[PDB]
């Protein structure tokens, strides 16, 4: 609630809701469809929503042993940063694989320099 | 000996080696042959000669077109063309039946014009399956 | 999940299947009639550019304004599109291949001129801004140069009224019944790019009367020529396009009917089961 956790934060996590719900309302029209077919605006929410997604998941210290990835400690605000601007598509101009498994937003642009 | 192209937008209606050609124009047709100078030229109603390599001929009637000559590979690029065996003398009495009516239906002049346009249409029809019987 | 309502939606996803296939029908059919149109007109113009391509290099010049290389200060594009969905991405790709041309003019500073052939292309580019300055939308099935000829008429009168100075058509060629690929052609300002007509550089080209008169009235159906067959091409593209895309449509929707019926059939043996313990429990 924003009264307690402020509203940046509760403007973010309502955004991202609002996205990924969007997003699969989408995905039955594209499951006959595909992609092609849709508005040039949902098409701009599809490539967030998948950014978003990829973005959420984040490489554990506990879990250094099945992957090999080293572990990441984000900072609540480090991570609210990062889906903000996703939201507000500062970083449009980046690869979806260059979110999966990073931690904070910086990490990913490095990533997205070696693809 | 030297090539001709001839189309039109609905068809390609020859191309090959000429030894030879005979073409409709504007001041009347012109024989055509492998000497004769670059003359980019217009077309009215009439028909062309296709002489081919050791002297074999074809007969083709055009509505209109334009025979372009820079090179020795010329063109004409025809307006619409049917050929002495793909039309026929009943078929070239229809065009002249038609030009008939033409002349009959109106009073105005360009539609006299185009009437008087279809009838040299119509013979250069029967004089083309005239040159096609020889 | 609800037996109902499955059963419902799987009714809807079998017709609609059904449909697709039937739709991938006539796609192809107007394929077969698009396809032999455009082999009939590719003689015609192909030959009567290979005609402006020995008038472009031999001499007895006269001077033409679409003749010479002139300077760009703006730049015109004819664009195809298709009035339809259900083609798949075609008129994207070539939408932004044009988006990308025209930024690097405008990078330049050259303005761009939009002359449009179908109706997505209308939606596209005055919802994204460009300057659509010619129009026409809904063409038909067999398509016509007459109607086409207005928005040339009207992009020939601005390169003849002298702001105009490169023109172009973007369209998608058929080069295989099964792949395609959109194009951005030099159209009307005639490149001294192609061959020196060399191999029968005997002849400098000689003229009947007004060669001004005769070499425009040449050039202005050598303009329409170029225009009609990328026309006809861009429809042949459009059937493969919509052919391939109903194709994708019918086998994605037979995927959802294999597992929307696995849920349905999971939730009767449920139903099934929760029933009869229920009898069997107040049978007591």
């Amino acid at each position: 609630d924003p009264l307690v956790v402020g509203q940046e934060h509760y403007d973010t996590a309502r955004g991202v809701q609002s996205i990924l719900q969007r997003y699969q309302e989408l995905k039955d029209i594209i499951a006959i469809l595909g992609m092609d077919e849709l508005s040039e605006e949902d098409k701009l929410v599809v490539a967030r929503a998948r950014k978003i997604q990829r973005f959420l998941s984040q490489p554990f210290f506990v879990a250094e042993v099945f992957t090999g990835s080293p572990g990441k400690y984000v900072s609540l605000k480090d991570t609210i940063r990062g889906f903000k601007g996703i939201m507000e598509g500062e970083y449009d101009h980046l690869p979806e694989q260059a979110f999966y498994m990073v931690g904070s937003i910086e990490e990913a642009v490095e990533k997205a320099k070696k693809l | 000996t030297y090539h001709l192209d001839v189309v039109s937008a609905e068809q390609q209606m020859f191309s090959g080696l000429v030894e030879k050609i005979q073409v409709t124009g504007s001041e009347g047709e012109l024989g055509i042959y492998p000497g004769h100078a670059p003359l980019l030229t217009a077309i009215k109603p009439g028909m062309i000669r296709i002489v081919k390599q050791h002297g074999h001929e074809e007969f083709i009637y055009l509505s209109g077109g334009i025979l372009e000559v820079q090179p020795g590979n010329v063109t004409v690029l025809a307006d619409t063309a049917i050929r002495g065996q793909d039309l026929d003398e009943a078929r070239a009495m229809e065009a002249k039946r038609k030009a008939e009516e033409h002349i009959s239906s109106s009073h105005g002049d360009v539609d006299y014009a185009q009437a008087s346009a279809e009838l040299a249409k119509a013979i250069a029809q029967l004089r083309v399956i005239e040159l096609t019987k020889k | 999940a609800g037996a109902k309502d499955i059963r419902s939606k799987i009714a809807s996803v079998q017709n609609t299947q059904k449909i697709t296939k039937a739709m991938e029908m006539v796609a192809a059919s107007k394929m077969r009639k698009s396809q032999d149109r455009m082999a009939a007109s590719r003689p015609y113009a192909e030959t009567m550019r290979k005609v402006i391509g020995h008038l472009a290099h031999g001499n007895l010049e006269y001077k033409h304004p679409y003749l010479e290389d002139r300077d760009v200060k703006r730049v015109g594009y004819l664009v195809v599109s298709t009035d339809r969905g259900l083609a798949g991405g075609l008129n994207i790709n070539l939408f932004k291949k044009l988006l990308a041309e025209m930024k690097t003019w405008t990078d330049k500073g050259v303005q761009a001129d939009l002359a449009m052939i179908g109706s997505k292309g209308v939606s596209f580019f005055n919802s994204v801004g460009g300057n659509v300055v010619a129009q026409v939308t809904g063409m038909g099935d067999n398509p016509s140069l007459s109607e086409l000829i207005g928005p040339v008429k009207v992009m020939l009168q601005a390169y003849d009224e002298g702001r105009l100075d490169k023109l172009y058509i973007v369209s998608n060629k058929f080069i295989n019944t099964m792949s395609q690929v959109p194009t951005i052609s030099q159209l009307l300002p005639l490149p001294a790019s192609d061959d020196d007509d060399l191999k029968h550089k005997s002849w400098d080209y000689l003229y009947e009367p007004d060669p001004k008169a005769l070499l425009d009235t040449l050039l202005r159906r050598y303009v329409e020529s170029q225009v009609y067959q990328g026309v006809v091409e861009n429809l042949a593209s459009e059937q493969a396009a919509r052919m391939v895309a109903m194709k994708a449509a019918t086998d994605n929707g037979g995927s959802l009917i294999k597992e929307l019926q696995l849920v349905y059939n999971k939730a009767r043996q449920a139903s099934i089961t929760q029933e009869l313990t229920e009898i069997v429990s107040g049978a007591a």
